[PDB]
């Protein structure tokens, strides 16, 4: 349904497989029953984390996620965004999996894979609001899994119905900006290692209320409200990255969203917008079923 | 600022 590695998806070698809980996952589950301003990711905390890397010049392009031993999920706008003259071909990119350090070439840890083909949702709307901001990248050859490389699960209807609720927290990860960056400054820019932040899903009415940009059912927003005190948000560079939730039903990590867009980063009254993975999952299914798992 | 990756990945 997604490719080799789906059966054991969402279970991390360094955590679930060892009956070890990461430092902030209980915060997520508590929200179900009860990157700016984030923190350094733990080793193997997000084994599905993928870094979209430009072949030449060598630079970080976006975040992404591993959904199988041969398929990588990301935001459509990460590969195609005409307004900024962006339109990559499978030949210009590489995917770096199992990474922690943003800049270091982590030999014997990370895996750099070439792309066989990229697919962008046919109805992706880059013109207005990045509607249907989803894309898939098939690796030239399957990658072997490791303590640092493991696919995330794609949500089924029941899991999505249960967890996609206002207040329910998800986890966003990426090597994106540590803060809104507009001009040269000696302050914090990009992180040294993968950043992680847990954020609550926001009620659709508030999401639409927070922006002049037209919101569609193919997206959802997350982040704390000003009155909630806590902060946190994805930022430029986190695009394409995963917004995951740990299922209380089978303790597997599911990707409910993809870092899509926002206005500024961690601004009061603003919320990060993510691609609604479940609602667009059937496209992923159609593509993978057509072009082999 | 990015450590260069093995050239075998650029081919
Ligand atoms: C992504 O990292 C960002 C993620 C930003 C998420 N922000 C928050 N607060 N959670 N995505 C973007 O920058 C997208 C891409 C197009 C413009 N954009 C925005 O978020 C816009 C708002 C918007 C939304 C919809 C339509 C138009 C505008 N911010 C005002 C990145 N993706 C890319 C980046 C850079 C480049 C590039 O080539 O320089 C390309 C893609 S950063
Ligand atoms: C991106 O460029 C390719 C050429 O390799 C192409 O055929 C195409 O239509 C592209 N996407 C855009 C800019 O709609
Ligand atoms: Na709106
Ligand atoms: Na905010």
């Amino acid at each position: 349904t997604f490719g080799s590695g789906e059966a054991d998806c969402g279970l991390r070698p360094l955590f679930e497989k060892k009956s070890l809980e990461d430092k902030t996952e209980r915060e997520l589950l508590e929200s179900y029953i009860d990157i700016v301003e984030g923190s350094d990711a733990e080793i193997g905390m997000s084994p599905w984390q993928v870094m979209l890397f430009r072949k030449s010049p060598q630079e970080l392009l976006c975040g992404a996620s591993l959904i199988s031993d041969r398929w990588v999920l990301t935001a459509a706008h990460c590969l195609l965004y005409p307004p900024w003259d962006k339109n990559f071909t499978e030949n210009d990119l590489l995917v770096r999996i199992g990474k922690h350090s943003r800049t270091r070439y982590e030999r014997n840890i990370e895996k750099i894979s070439m792309l066989e083909k990229i697919y962008i949702h046919p109805r992706y709307n880059w013109r207005e609001n990045l509607d249907r901001d989803i894309a898939l990248m098939k690796l030239k050859k399957p990658v072997a899994f490791s303590d640092y490389i493991h696919p995330v699960c794609l949500p089924d209807r029941e899991t999505a119905a249960s967890l996609l609720q206002a207040g329910y927290k998800g986890r966003v990860t990426g090597w994106g900006n540590l803060k809104e960056t507009w001009t040269a400054n000696v302050g914090k820019g990009q992180p040294s290692v993968l950043q992680v932040v847990n954020l609550p899903i926001v009620e659709r009415p508030v999401c639409k209320d927070s922006t002049r940009i037209r919101i569609t059912d193919n997206m959802f927003c997350a982040g704390y409200k000003p009155d909630e005190g806590k902060r946190g948000d994805a930022c430029e560079g986190d695009s394409g990255g995963p917004f995951v939730m740990k299922s209380p039903f089978n303790n597997r990590w599911y990707q409910m969203g993809i870092v899509s867009w926002g206005e500024g980063c961690d601004r009061d009254g603003k919320y990060g917008f993510y691609t609604h993975v479940f609602r667009l999952k059937k496209w992923i299914q159609k593509v993978i079923d057509q072009f082999g798992e | 600022d990015f450590e260069e990756i093995p050239e075998e990945y650029l081919q």
